[PDB]
């Protein structure tokens, strides 16, 4: 995951002194959907459709 | 229309609304089009584009 965010145009000075919260961000974005599975979704709509 | 009875809808996007777009990506073509990574905008006057 750093180096692919050092792919994208972010330098390393900012990966390694903010590991925890980019962590904390992915964490929160990857539970996000957990609890979003509902009409809101268009892809599960396209899929019950 | 109704000699034979139907309604043709308007699209949903107004004539405004295209050339907003439109100017939108007029302007922005000189801007994105510089480096890869879509976060900064980098509206370069276009000659040197």
């Amino acid at each position: 995951i750093f180096y692919r965010l050092n792919g994208v145009g972010i330098t390393q000075q900012v990966l390694s002194e903010n590991q925890k919260l980019i962590a904390n961000k992915f964490n929160q974005a990857l539970g996000a959907m957990q609890t979003g599975f509902t009409t809101t979704n268009e892809a599960f709509q396209k899929v019950q459709d | 229309q109704y000699v034979a009875g139907y309604k043709v809808l308007p699209p949903l996007m107004d004539v405004n609304m295209e050339a907003a777009y439109t100017s939108s990506l007029l302007g922005s073509i000189a801007g994105v089009g510089w480096t890869a990574g879509l976060s900064s905008f980098a509206a370069i006057p276009f000659a040197q584009s």
